[PDB]
RNA sequence: CUACAGUCGCGAAACGUACGUCC
RNA sequence: GGACGUACGUUUCGCGACUGUAG
């Protein structure tokens, strides 16, 4: 939030909800209960534990910033839109996301065990430049470091999405104001 | 070498004392180590000249060839004489020879209850120490009771020489059936009666060092609900109905020859109706003897269809809709092929016409077992969390883990695991690690507990009770003074050799009425009882030149009923030491004695009475 | 020449006149006692009247070895003592010998043929009947099938003047008894069969049997198998990779037996490719092109891993060279045999790992522990006495001569000669002479009763070395079941004759109304004209109306197409049976089936190809449905006989 | 304890032993185990019943003497450590002994077959003067009666080697006083 | 007392391969 | 070619017996 802002937060869409989560009016506070929800089943609905976004995308003005605190097991990342429902994310070929698996070290995929290095991110922001070419996820308070790299195949859409071990009832994720 | 630890130790060192003891350690083969040093320590302890002499029984023969290749690597360096009996080995070596010459016997238990039945074993004071395996199954009628029968009565009474110490070795001695502290506590001391034992010792000092090798997992309960849009359950119930509407109009006695009244689709309870219903039609005598068949034929045939729907309905309820399908197909192609009946048409055609309207609703991915998606759902977060744990996934019955493995080759998703069935990643065992799902079975490891019923969980929550309960009552008992509980379990011992002794007199009589053995289906005369013969009184069959234009032939060849459309399997053709006559099951028959006008029924071979003759070739 | 005390207290109740098992250890024991018998048996007639004394023996060296005793013994009394052999039952009349004779010792199977053909009518015309090693009367033994003979005479109740019918053994048998009352039930049933009453022992003599008797002390040594078996791992990769290219031509694999789990090196392995090979002989893909090729390379898939199972289970005996040099040895011969695109693809995958297996075969490490403490017990009680001969008995013929290998090279066994007999200190055998006081019997499980000699006792060893407590608890049992035999005998000495010939009555009844009802007749013979093919190439070899019969045993193609579908190969060990003379060994004329089809053999004047139903496949041509019949007795069909008038 | 005292007794080493004898914790008494037992593989084991002692050769002062009574056929003398272990005591190029045969004869090996008469001693031991390559075998208090003189080569110590027969479990052999 | 899975024991039979013998 | 015997291993079938689960 120290220099200009060019983009604002997303929104999730309750058309792919996921079956045991229980996000709010507020649209960027997810919750976890323990039984699951009945919906209607169809190729929309995700059954699995992965959260997408509902934001249109742009050339370059992409920033937001998320509240990971108080959440044991998750995994956020940007990636292709169009893919099948069956399908989770981190496994296509096209996937920039972090997945800080149970094993304690902050791992992520570019399909490929590509494991970094062994921090805790307090704060994740995902700042994305599709025109430009350069990503950024500036944690906390570290000088604005990166920590992580990826390039980026900017012919497809690419909504945001999460995804978390939520078999832990009462986990959340929140987004805050920049 | 391997390392003896301090509760393995503290374990072994009350038994070693002389006493009759139940060791109680858990699971992780820490007991067939505890076992070893009381054998090391009892084989010592005798001066020169005399010996000792160790039986261990186990109880399947995978743990007795286990436990006998470990005492074979463990004992044969010192200088004794390891063996192993079993059934596996032919009828060699009279057994008092073996045990003569041995000093670490591995019998299963049964072959001991044969060898002290017929006396060529003369008692069990040739042992000095006796070890059992899972000791808490001494129970009613289980063959380590047997074997105490004849310690207790040996003890008790006829007062003869030094007997074994006895050793027993559970792991959860299983309180079931009770309620409180009370009845947990009744039943311990009425098991440790039961093996003459007075120590239940148990590791308490370092018990945070066996919680360094133990880990009790934490549970995950799954109550998950069924379908709403049953058109399959709709189509079959209305089948069924069909089916009982055709069977009333044909008996219209139906609803008054069983006894449960109240009957619901796809339950035990249509189970046991369709069942009892069965039972009852059969035992019809009647002065018309092509209507009884008829009748009989026309029942036989309609019930047997409805309780293939029954147990459709009930596999349906818990697999897929296709596994279901193809069960009722095989058995409508298998049933088309039997017998041509306008009957049989009737029904084959009845469902064939609502075959694919079955096909088409049960064939959508709207339509999914909600159970079987939640157990997908689970295994593909356990596995993307950690890609290498495993799953040793247990089901009730035997149909159900093949249909489930039936559903993980048809599942496109799932194409990195590898189903087992009893290198691997998932087994799929019935009533036989990182995670233990159940699925409706009633370090970093965790076990769930799929329903579609609330009131298993209760039933586990029960049980977790029962293990509390269990851990209060053993640590109740364990503080009490010894000559108090050596007198309660003597007065227990002595009363159960009391009740064991005034009632066990189930001496039948042989019957000399000659009678008839009719088809339990068609009703068409077979045999005669005065006609059959039973060769080394394990091989019931018919010696009779009439009997012999009354199969059709079709492993070796299993015979048929002659009949026009009977189909029923009787029996089986067998080749004697010279012979090739054909045995029979009593269990597709329908017993009717000629004096009488009685129709009985019978399920085998021992419970039905006659003069039994035996077979001869003069 | 001159007789002794227990040979007389045996020959006492066979000189009364009635029939016995008289059961002597020892090797010239029974030859004077049964010198006496038949002596005593001549000598008792009256005027005019002849003895034709029989004596059995089965094997050929025992035969020829009873007639030089017989001939020159009793020559200087002019008795005509001849013997008959299937080396001399050709071209000269059985009939003529029996009439000119008193002492024949014919072997049992010349008696039996006989029997079957028509001469020598009934068994009356001896007077005498010895059975050398009679514990063989058994079940369809030609022993039992003289006594069938005899006892369809008795019985029958139109006898005449049946002979005595002693015999001659060293060990009654005890058989699958486990108590002393099944071991009287055996017995009785083998004096049943054998038509005797008394059981006669040495029971006053036995000083003078226990001077004689070679009884050595046993020496149990169960002994561990290896650690690192880098050897089968990798011959467990090769299989792995065998198994991975057989199933890419046929995916049902796994389909086609009904065993469990199969590991690699047991016998179980071989039932399991043995049952795979007999299924893929009979595919009827519409090909029929293919196919030959398809079920050429199942049959090459399926024979290297049969020699892959083979080689593991030598290296698990034997030492682990000798399973690379039998590889090795069957390679060459596939070498040498031809070529094609499998057998170029398997040879180049054993090449690719052949020197990493020669090199793990090499080290000094990885000896066989069972051979290296054989090599040490052989190095202790020649250092401890070094003119002590052994022998040492081995299971198989493929292992005889790996360790006639062995100490051919060994630095701590250099003083040994091996004597292999399938200037000798060890005799290197697989189944035999009273002469060696050590036997070792390398994982070789009645006992081998060596008391043969008219030499001593004198003291002896009886080491085994085994890998698994199977075979130390099958001997630890023999010693009871021995234990138990004498104690039967001595029960069965103390009845009555009167009830005893009563006794063996009805188990002589009893048998002969199982043999009775057990005649059915042959079943009816389909008469549709079947073609066969062979196994590997299924080719068409002939139709099944050229097949014909030589002797009810044999059988032949008498087709001229059929002339060009086999090429000869000289045989490696030509003899001569009983009308015959093996000339050449066929194979199938294809360009690389070469499979073995049979024999070429020299009848009467012809040349004819006696096959084998055992490696051919038999199709019907009305439906197209192929089947194995393994014996020609039950592959039932028109069975035509021979006629030399057609060709 | 009866002439003047010229040695210590000596004791078998646990890293040349064959691998089927099993001296005690005491490491002065030789036995035959039940059944032969793992041990090291190395260029020391014998693959006999050979043992070694582990007394250095001196100028003259050697006599050793241990109880061969209740051992079914013993071999005693002297070897040199520079021999290889497939080979036999009293065979190679350069170490006397004396064997009791299976003949019940006391004869003696030295690079021929020198024998005595059918004595069997209970107690015998063997004297050394290790400067010039003496032995004498005074067996027990008739007079010193040795019965056998060898010239030994010395050039390398004199660590004297004992033979069992090693097919009796149970067959021992006990160093006592001298 | 009905179904369901899990086990043991007793007898009968067939098959494969190897080894030895005989015609 | 064929017949016999022995050893090892595997499979099949019948008859019992026992325990647990749910109705
Ligand atoms: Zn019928
Ligand atoms: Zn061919």
């Amino acid at each position: 939030s120290r220099f200009a802002q060019w983009a604002i937060h997303p929104t999730f869409n309750l058309k792919s909800l996921s079956c045991s989560l229980e996000v709010s009016k507020d649209s960027r506070t997810v919750t976890v209960s323990h039984r699951p929800q009945p919906y209607r089943w169809s190729c929309e609905r995700f059954s699995t534990s992965q959260v997408l976004c509902s934001q249109a995308l742009s050339s370059g003005k992409h920033y937001w910033e998320v509240d990971t605190r108080n959440c044991s097991h998750w995994a956020v990342g940007v990636a292709s839109w169009e893919m099948s429902r069956d399908q989770v994310l981190g496994r296509t070929m096209d996937s920039c996301c972090v997945e800080w698996k149970g094993t304690s070290q902050l791992s992520a995929w570019h399909m490929k065990e590509t494991v970094l290095g062994s921090d805790r991110p307090g704060v994740v922001g995902i700042w994305l430049n599709l025109e430009e070419g350069k990503l950024a996820f500036y944690s906390v308070d570290n000088q604005e470091k990166l920590l992580y790299e990826c390039t980026i195949s900017a012919s497809s859409p690419l909504y945001p999405a999460f995804w978390l071990y939520g078999l832990h009832p009462g986990n959340y994720l929140i987004i805050k104001q920049v | 070498p391997f390392k003896p630890r301090n509760y393995q130790l503290e374990l072994a060192l009350p038994a070693m004392k002389g006493k009759n003891t139940i060791i109680c350690a858990p699971t992780g083969c820490g007991k067939t180590f505890v076992s070893l040093l009381i054998c090391e320590h009892h084989l010592k302890k005798f001066p020169q000249g005399q010996k000792g002499k160790v039986v261990f029984f186990a109880n399947q023969i995978p743990v007795y060839e286990q436990q006998k290749s470990v005492f074979s690597k463990y004992f044969e360096r010192h200088g004794y004489r390891v063996t192993g009996i079993s059934g596996a080995t032919a009828e060699n070596v009279p057994v008092e020879q073996i045990v003569e010459n041995n000093d670490i016997i591995i019998l299963t238990p049964q072959i001991l209850v044969n060898n002290l039945k017929k006396g060529t074993i003369p008692s069990l004071s040739i042992f000095t120490l006796m070890i059992f395996d899972e000791c808490h199954n001494t129970s009613k009628q289980h063959p380590y009771n047997m074997i105490m029968f004849n310690y207790l009565d040996q003890k008790l009474g006829g007062s003869s020489g030094p007997l074994p110490q006895v050793i027993g070795l559970t792991a959860s001695v299983g309180v079931g059936d009770a309620k409180n502290t009370d009845e947990a506590l009744d039943y311990i001391c009425k098991l440790c009666a039961s093996l003459d034992a007075s120590v239940i010792a148990t590791v308490k000092h370092n018990l945070e060092e066996l919680e360094q090798v133990v880990y009790k997992p934490q549970k995950f309960f799954r109550k998950v609900e069924s379908r709403i849009s049953d058109k399959f359950k709709y189509i079959i119930a209305q089948l069924m109905r069909d089916t009982e509407s055709l069977a009333k109009r044909i008996c219209k006695d139906l609803e008054n020859l069983s006894q449960i009244q109240n009957r619901e689709f796809g339950t035990q309870k249509y189970e046991q109706w369709i069942v009892t219903v069965q039972k009852a039609c059969m035992v019809f005598q009647m002065p018309d003897k092509d209507e009884e068949s008829r009748i009989c034929k026309a029942l036989f045939l309609y019930t047997s269809h409805l309780r293939k729907y029954n147990d459709a309905l009930i596999i349906s309820e818990h697999a897929r809709m296709k596994d279901a399908l193809d069960y009722l197909k095989d058995f409508f192609s298998n049933v088309r092929a039997a017998g041509f009946d306008e009957i049989e048409q009737d029904l084959t055609q009845r469902f064939e016409e609502k075959l694919q309207e079955l096909e088409s609703v049960s064939r959508d991915p709207s339509n999914e077992n909600p159970k079987l998606e939640d157990l997908c759902f689970i295994l593909q977060e356990e596995y993307h969390l950690n890609p290498e744990t495993i799953t040793i996934l247990f089901v009730k019955t035997r149909a159900l883990v093949d249909a489930l493995k039936n559903w993980i080759e048809g599942n496109p998703k799932l194409s990195f695991l590898k189903p087992g069935i009893l290198d691997h990643n998932i087994l799929i065992a019935t009533s036989v690690c990182n995670l233990v799902i159940l699925y409706e079975y009633v370090r970093g490891s965790k076990c769930f507990l799929l329903t579609s019923n609330a009131g298993v969980i209760e039933k586990e929550q029960i049980n977790m009770y029962k293990e509390k309960m269990m851990n209060d009552s053993i640590l109740r008992l364990q503080t009490w003074d010894e000559a108090v509980f050596r007198e309660k379990i003597l007065h227990i011992q002595t009363h159960e050799k009391f009740i064991r002794d005034s009632q066990e007199k189930p001496k039948p009589v042989p019957d000399k009425e000659n009678k008839k053995l009719l088809c339990r289906k068609c009703k068409a005369l077979a045999c005669y009882t005065a006609d059959v013969r039973v060769i080394e009184e394990c091989h019931y069959t018919v010696l009779g030149d009439a009997f012999k234009e009354c199969f059709v032939s079709r492993k070796r060849a299993k015979i048929f009923c002659a009949r026009q459309n009977c189909s029923h399997d009787w029996g089986i053709h067998v080749k004697y030491k010279t012979f090739e006559i054909p045995v029979i099951k009593i269990e597709s028959f329908v017993v009717e004695d000629i004096a009488t006008g009685v129709q009985t029924l019978y399920s085998k071979w021992k419970d039905f009475h006659f003069e039994k003759i035996p077979f001869d070739p003069a």
